[PDB]
Parts: structure tokens; C-alpha cells; sequence
């Protein structure tokens, strides 16, 4: 009974695709907004996607049209589908609720490394 | 003219039930509490029960608590007293009376009742 | 890229995350207010604390966007409301202490009971016990006991807390660059940087006081007439020149004189315009009351209540086992969830409250399109004036007759006209000096004009001077009679009730003009008028997106509160009362007191 742990990150080629999964408890999934954040080693944390209980979504211009935040009610999981990845998206990814963000309760992060494309 | 007429007094046995009815005149029946008193042969008149002008609040003396139930029908200008599981100690003349005020907590003594009925004898045997 | 584009991005994130946090805080509050339990009070506090933390985070984040470099009014207003620090300006210990005092005062009021000295288990609560005595009792001594026991058992308890509350509240307000807590509250009316539509906090006092002077003659005549009627009701207890004894005014404080109608009705033998008995005779229930109120809004073009309103609202007292807070409330939980919590009684007062509260729900349904922060009335008086608009029409004999609560053979006489206006004046006019004097006291207390050793001395000098109401028994500084009223001990501004009263007649005048109504304003019913409904809806859907001076002007053509429509409504009654009081004293002596000898 420890939730909001990000997983699925690994090594990916440029312009590739990867899908992160966020396992949340049924109580938290049903009543909380779930967001995906990322942090480059040295840089600050950045919200990359957010999804309300009603399914309303938020994405910044930096990842608009490339990333997709989803909710699977059957498995109480929030997925982040990242398409057309770039080396600028290389960061450790975490999933969190706005209240846990304020109280600084951060779960397990998943490292996503994007390798540079050929000539 | 305010008038109160009790009805339903009679001879009953121990354990039996008996309902006393009280009809009161006046278009402001709902504005005053209605109470029942009893007076045994040789004893002073004592308080029995009181019901607020709205009927949503009641109070009973220790001797009748959980045996007697005071109710009122503001539409029919009447106040009732159901007396279940009667004892020989309940044998007295019963009076219904109208209080000066509306509540149960402030109107439970004779000095708070300006209108009285003519009385109704209730007798209980062994 | 630009600072406006940056603020827009910030507000999109805010509006997104606010939906769930607010809905969970509101649902927990609903689940506590309808089923008062320790499990539900803790759930309410958990969700509420999460909401407060989000608001304190987003507040500090909004600070980096100077609202001077913002042209878009919609984003400027949302940013302006978010960058308010409020209670967060206080140290951790002071925020904790202030919330402790606030909760303690709130629970003393809601759980305070007066008891029998020889039987401490036999007790009464304010609602319904003591309020029933104050509303229906005809005995001077019982009413005096209920009045003095409320102020003595509970008011004396609130006094030390209120003294501490004013200190911390003033520290909070002065740290936010306000003069005092009263000045802070008057900030709700403030509009700035909008040429022609500006309004200062100081202007509120000047306008409330200038308006009140015009109310004064109508009130004095209503007061003198009531005083004559009360002398018949309570012989030997009222002076023909003195103030009205505080315990004989219809409720626990004399906030409304509504329950004096039986004692003061001008023409008693006329068919009663208080349909409370006709509802009871027709076996009306709370569902009929609420379905009837819903039918009124549909008639002016507005929508029916949502399915969730009929599924989730609590329209009656659960009473036995499940305990609820019976203050009539309109709930806008967000996520399209609207509910009403009200322990409805089959009374005309509750029938009018059902219309008032559904008016609140209709305002909520209308501005739901607005961004989160702009989902409120143009000012604190807007929501209260809108509900009262519904009551003005609902209460008319023309309306009650059309809904069956008045016989089809009902004839509107010039006497029924006075019977109607007198009943209205007891509620509407009767509350204006009470409301003005209540806030005037708080404003002066917060300002520092009234020292603690004179709080109660000044309260009763102001009650006698402004309200023409006198304490039946002397109260020293151990009492705190202001705190014995819900809004005082529960930290709510009261001037909304004064401003809403004036707004309601401005709106009613404008709405009847839209409905092509011929004749006196008091004979107007906006039912079955979609023209009136549209004019109202266009203002309702606006929320807080436009300053109140502009929002008011868009409906009534005046960018400020005006007493003229209120006076025109009561004109027939004013000229009647003038003749009734021809050989009476009009006004009062502040020296007469029930306890003087
Ligand atoms: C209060 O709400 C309902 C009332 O029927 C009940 O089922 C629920 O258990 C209560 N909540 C508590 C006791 O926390
Ligand atoms: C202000 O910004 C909001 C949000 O983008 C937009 O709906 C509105 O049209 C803007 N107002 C203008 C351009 O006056
Ligand atoms: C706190 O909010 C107040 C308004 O209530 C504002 O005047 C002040 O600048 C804020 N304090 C900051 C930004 O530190
Ligand atoms: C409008 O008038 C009354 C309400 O005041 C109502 O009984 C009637 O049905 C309405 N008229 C129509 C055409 O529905
Ligand atoms: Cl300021
Ligand atoms: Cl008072």
C-alpha cells in the first residue's frame, strides 16, 4: 500500500516511442488529479502531462502533440505515451498528485534516456 | 372565550390502557403548550405531562415516564394523553390546562397555566 | 513568451487541478453537514486542508505575474483574486490559534444549550428549542428567559474568544495593508483601475450611511406602528415613547420582524396572505415546495433542476439518528454537481426560502461556464439579492393565488395591499437598521473606536439609538450579545444583507420593466416572462468576470446601489403608516428601559 510509482523507462532511439505506467491505489485514482513530471540532472522539475478524474487533460507546449496522458479504470493506472522522443526529453520521470507535490511526497522515478539520431 | 373539555375518564384495571382527550377553543391553539395534571383524593394537584405548542417537544413526570404519551392535533384543537400500563397509584382527577407560554421547559407548574378544564376522574383497580 | 501569455499558462494549470481538489473538499463538507459524525468531521477537515494547501501554493505562484502588465480583464481578475494572501500572512502559531478560536466559537454556537437549574439533563438548543420560543411564544417572561439564557449561557462563553479573534484578525488584515479587519471585509466592493467604474472601501461607508438616512422615515413609522400593536400584545411592558424590548421582536435577536405579523396585521379579518395554513390544509410536502420552486424558474426560461439535484439534495430533516446542520444552503460542488441542504417545514417562510436557495443554484448553474475563480456573484450582495428577487415574486398574492395557495375567489382589495406590504416591511425594512447597526459595531470594534471595557455599553447605546431596540435586562462586559448571532461568531460579513436588500429592488424594477408590468412594483410577478428571465440570465452567467459596478449597470442602468426602488415599493404602506401614526409618537427615547425603577 504504497502508490504513485513510475515505471517503463529505458534507452530509446531518437524519434522513438515509449510508454510509462503509474500504479495508483483505487482510492487515489478515483479522487485525485494525476500528473507526470520530469527532471533533468541539474535542471528543475517540469510537469509534462496531467489528467483529472473527469478525463480533462493538460500538456505544456514543449510536449503538445507528442505525449499522451491516459487513465485505465480497470487497472487504476495512469499511462504516459511519449511519441517522437528527443534527447531533450532525457530526464527521470515521476508521477504525482497535486497534494503530494505540495507536501513533497515523491515516489519512485523512471529514467528515460533518448539517444541521438544518425546523419 | 377559552374553554377546555376533557373526555375519556373511566374505571379500568391494572395494566390496561386509557386515552384522555381534551378539546380546547380558540384560534391560537398552536401558540401555547398544553399540559395534564392529576389530583388524588386528599393529595394536592400534581404535574403529569406537557407538550409544546408545535407538538415537536414533550416532557413527563418521573412517575409516568415511559407509560404515558402526550400528543396534539393542531388541526383539530385537541391534546391527548395515552395512559398505558395503569397502576392503582394513577387513580386521580385529571385536568388538561393551557400554558401561558409555548415551551415544555418553562411551563410545568400550576403558576404557568391560566386556563383549566373541569376535570375527569380516572379510577384504577387491583 | 510575454508575461500575459505566462500568466495564462499558469491559470490553465490552476483551473485544471482545482476541479478535483475543490470537489473532494465540498463533497466531504456535504457528507459532514448532512451526517454529523466524528468520522465525517475528520474527512471534511482532511479534504479542506488539501484545498487550503493548494490555494496557498497557487497564491505564492501567482505573485510573479504583476497584474499591471496584464491587459486581458478575465485573466487579470483571476490573478488578482489568487494573489490575495489573507490568513497565510500570519505566523504558523497565529494561524493555528486563530483557526482554534474560530472552530471553538463555531461549536459553542452550534452546541450551546440552556438548561433547567434543578434538572441539568432537561436542556434546549438554539435550533429548534430556543428559536421556537422566540418565534411563537406570547408570554413576556418565557421570551425574556429564552433571550437572556441564550446571551448568558452561550454569549458569556464567546466573549473571551471574540476579544482574541479581533486581535488576530486585525493582525492578519494590517499585515495585508488594510486599515483593520473591517476595512478588509469592505474590500469585496472595491473596484480599481477601471475609469468610471471605480469604487473605494471608504465609499461603502458613505453610501451605506447616506442610503440609511433615506430609509429612516419609513422605518420610524413602521417601528411606531409595531410599538402600538405590541402595547396591545404585551400590556404594561411597552412605553409609547421608548425603544422596543429586545426579547419581543419575533426571533432571538430581532434580525427580522416577520413573526410579529400575527400581532401587527393591519386587517386581520381579510383572507390571510400568509399561506402557511393553506399549505398545511392542502397537505404540501417539501417535494411539492421544491418542485413548485423549480416550476417558477422553468416559467421564466431558466432550466429545470439537474437529475443530481433531485437525487442528492437533502430537502427534509433526517432528525432521528442521522443528525444534520439545518441552515438552508445552496451547494455548488463543481463537476456539475448542485445540491440544496434544508430541513424544510410546511411554512410560507420555508416556501419562500426554497425559491431563494434555488435562485442561488440557478446563479451557480449559469456562471458554471466562467473560469473557476470567476464563479461567484459580482459581490457578496449579488447572490443574496438574486434569491430575494425570487421571493418578491413568489410571495405576491397574484402568484400564491395562481399556484392554489389562495382561493380562486380571492379579491385584491386596497386592504389586502396593505396586509401584504406590512408583512414585507417586517422582514425587509425591519432588518435594515438591525443589519446596519450590527456591522457599524463590528467596523468600529475592528477600527479600535470601541474599547473592550465599553463593547456592550456601546452595543446597547447603538441598539437604542439606531435600531430603537432596548435590552430588557442590563448587560455588563461579561456578555457578548453580538456573538450570540450566527454570522458574528461564525466570521461572516453582515453588510451583504443591507446591500442585497437595496439591489433586490433595483433588479426587481428592471425585471418588471422587461416583463412589461403595468402598475405598482409590489404587484409584479415575473412568472411566465422569458424576457425578464433572459435579462437576469445574461447577468447570472457573467459571474465575477465584470466589476460589480458594471454588472449592476448592465441590468439596472446604474453603476451604484440606490434606495429609490425600495422606497417606491413601500410607498402605499408609507402613506398608510403615516396616517395610522397621526396621534402616535414617531421615534424613540433612548432613556426608557424595561428595567428602569
Ligand atoms: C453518515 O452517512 C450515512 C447515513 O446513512 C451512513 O451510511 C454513513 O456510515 C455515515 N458516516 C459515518 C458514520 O462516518
Ligand atoms: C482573455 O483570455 C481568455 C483566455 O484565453 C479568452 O477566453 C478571452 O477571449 C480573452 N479576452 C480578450 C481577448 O479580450
Ligand atoms: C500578500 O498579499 C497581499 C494582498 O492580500 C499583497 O498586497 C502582498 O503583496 C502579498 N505579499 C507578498 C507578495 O509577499
Ligand atoms: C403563466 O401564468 C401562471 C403562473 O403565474 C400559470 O398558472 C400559467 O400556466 C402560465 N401560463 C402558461 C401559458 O403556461
Ligand atoms: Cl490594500
Ligand atoms: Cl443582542
Amino acid at each position: 500500500e504504497v502508490q504513485l510509482q513510475a515505471s517503463g523507462g529505458g534507452l530509446v532511439q531518437a524519434g522513438g516511442s515509449l510508454r510509462l505506467s503509474c500504479a495508483a491505489s483505487r482510492s487515489t485514482f478515483s479522487t485525485n488529479t494525476i500528473g507526470w513530471y520530469r527532471q533533468a540532472p541539474g535542471k528543475q522539475r517540469e510537469l509534462v502531462a496531467s489528467i483529472s478524474t473527469s478525463g480533462n487533460t493538460y500538456y505544456p507546449d514543449s510536449v503538445k502533440g507528442r505525449f499522451a496522458i491516459s487513465r485505465d479504470n480497470a487497472e487504476n493506472t495512469v499511462y504516459l505515451q511519449m511519441n517522437s522522443l528527443k534527447p531533450e526529453d532525457t530526464a527521470v520521470y515521476y508521477c504525482n498528485t497535486p497534494s503530494r507535490r505540495i507536501s513533497n511526497f515523491w515516489g519512485q522515478g523512471t529514467q528515460v534516456t533518448v539517444s541521438s539520431a544518425a546523419a | 372565550q377559552v374553554q377546555l373539555v376533557e373526555s375519556g375518564g373511566g374505571l379500568v384495571q391494572a395494566g390496561d390502557s386509557l386515552r384522555l382527550s381534551c378539546a380546547a377553543s380558540g384560534r391560537t391553539f398552536s401558540s401555547y403548550a398544553m399540559g395534564w395534571f392529576r389530583q388524588a383524593l386528599g393529595k394536592e394537584r400534581e404535574f403529569v405531562a406537557v407538550i409544546s405548542g408545535s407538538g415537536t417537544s414533550t416532557y413527563y413526570t418521573d412517575s409516568v415516564k415511559g407509560r404515558f404519551t402526550i400528543s396534539r392535533d393542531n388541526a383539530k384543537n385537541t391534546v391527548y394523553l395515552q395512559m398505558n400500563s395503569l397502576k392503582p397509584e394513577d387513580t386521580a382527577v385529571y385536568y388538561c390546562a393551557r400554558a401561558k407560554g409555548f415551551s415544555t421547559i418553562y411551563n410545568q407548574d400550576e403558576g404557568r397555566y391560566d386556563y383549566w378544564g373541569q376535570g375527569t376522574q380516572v379510577t384504577v383497580s387491583s | 513568451s510575454t508575461i500575459e501569455e505566462q500568466a495564462k499558462t499558469f491559470l490553465d494549470k490552476f483551473n485544471h487541478e482545482a476541479e478535483d481538489l475543490f470537489y473532494q473538499s465540498s463533497l466531504a463538507s456535504w457528507n459532514y453537514n448532512t451526517n454529523i459524525t466524528e468520522e465525517n468531521v475528520q474527512n471534511m477537515n482532511n479534504a479542506g486542508d488539501k484545498w487550503s494547501a493548494f490555494l496557498k501554493e497557487q497564491s505564492t505562484l501567482a505573485q510573479m505575474y504583476p497584474l499591471q502588465e496584464i491587459q486581458n480583464l478575465t485573466v487579470k481578475l483571476q490573478l488578482q483574486a489568487l494573489q490575495q494572501n489573507g490568513s497565510s500572512v500570519l505566523s504558523e502559531d497565529k494561524s493555528k490559534r486563530l483557526n482554534t478560536i474560530l472552530n471553538t466559537m463555531s461549536t459553542i454556537y452550534s452546541t450551546g444549550k440552556v438548561c433547567n437549574p434543578d434538572n441539568p439533563q432537561e436542556c434546549l438548543l438554539l435550533e429548534p428549542g430556543l428559536n421556537e420560543i422566540m418565534a411563537n411564544s406570547l408570554d413576556y417572561n418565557e421570551r425574556l428567559w429564552a433571550w437572556e439564557s441564550w446571551r448568558s449561557e452561550v454569549g458569556k462563553q464567546l466573549r473571551p474568544l471574540y476579544e482574541e479573534y479581533v486581535v488576530l484578525k486585525n493582525e492578519m488584515a494590517r499585515a495585508n495593508h488594510y486599515e483593520d479587519y473591517g476595512d478588509y471585509w469592505r474590500g469585496d466592493y472595491e473596484v480599481n483601475g477601471v475609469d468610471g467604474y471605480d469604487y473605494s472601501r471608504g465609499q461603502l461607508i458613505e453610501d451605506v450611511e447616506h442610503t440609511f438616512e433615506e430609509i429612516k422615515p419609513l422605518y420610524e413609522h413602521l417601528h411606531a406602528y409595531v410599538r402600538a400593536k405590541l402595547m396591545n400584545a404585551y400590556p404594561s411592558y411597552i412605553s409609547p415613547i421608548g425603544c422596543l424590548p429586545a426579547h419581543l421582536l419575533g426571533d432571538m435577536w430581532g434580525r427580522f420582524w416577520t413573526n410579529l405579523y400575527s400581532l401587527t396585521v393591519p386587517f386581520g379579518q381579510k383572507p390571510n396572505i400568509d399561506v402557511t395554513d393553506a399549505m398545511v390544509d392542502q397537505a404540501w410536502d417539501a417535494q411539492r415546495i421544491f418542485k413548485e420552486a423549480e416550476k417558477f424558474f422553468v416559467s421564466v426560461g431558466l432550466p429545470n433542476m439537474t437529475q443530481g439535484f433531485w437525487e442528492n439534495s437533502m430537502l427534509t430533516d433526517p432528525g432521528n439518528v442521522q443528525k444534520a446542520v439545518c441552515h438552508p444552503t445552496a451547494w455548488d460542488l463543481g463537476k456539475g454537481d448542485f445540491r440544496i441542504l434544508m430541513c424544510t417545514k410546511v411554512t410560507m417562510d420555508d416556501f419562500l426560502t426554497a425559491h431563494h436557495e434555488m435562485g442561488h443554484i440557478q446563479y451557480d448553474m449559469a456562471y458554471a461556464a466562467q473560469p473557476f475563480l470567476l464563479r461567484n456573484g459580482a459581490n457578496e450582495g449579488f447572490h443574496e439579492a438574486v434569491g430575494e428577487i425570487m421571493s418578491l415574486s413568489a410571495a405576491t398574492p397574484k402568484h400564491l393565488k395562481s399556484i392554489g395557495l389562495l382561493s380562486p375567489d380571492f379579491q385584491e382589495d386596497n386592504e389586502t395591499e396593505i396586509n401584504f406590504l406590512l408583512k414585507q416591511a417586517l422582514t425587509i425594512v425591519g432588518t435594515l437598521p438591525f443589519t446596519y447597526m450590527l456591522e457599524k459595531w463590528r467596523w468600529m470594534v475592528f477600527k479600535g473606536e470601541i474599547p473592550k471595557d465599553q463593547w456592550m455599553k456601546k452595543w446597547w447605546e447603538m441598539k437604542r439609538e439606531i435600531v430603537g431596540v432596548v435590552e430588557p435586562v442590563p448587560h455588563d462586559e461579561t456578555y457578548c450579545d453580538p456573538a450570540s448571532l450566527f454570522h458574528v461568531s461564525n466570521d461572516y460579513s453582515f453588510i451583504r444583507y443591507y446591500t442585497r436588500t437595496l439591489y433586490q429592488f433595483q433588479f426587481q424594477e428592471a425585471l418588471c420593466q422587461a416583463a412589461k408590468h403595468e402598475g405598482p412594483l409590489h404587484k409584479c410577478d415575473i412568472s411566465n416572462s422569458t424576457e425578464a428571465g433572459q435579462k437576469l440570465f445574461n447577468m447570472l452567467r457573467l459571474g465575477k468576470s465584470e466589476p460589480w459596478t458594471l454588472a449592476l449597470e448592465n441590468v439596472v442602468g446604474a453603476k451604484n446601489m440606490n434606495v429609490r426602488p425600495l422606497l417606491n415599493y413601500f410607498e402605499p404602506l408609507f402613506t398608510w403608516l403615516k396616517d395610522q401614526n397621526k396621534n402616535s409618537f414617531v421615534g424613540w427615547s433612548t432613556d426608557w428601559s424595561p428595567y428602569a425603577d
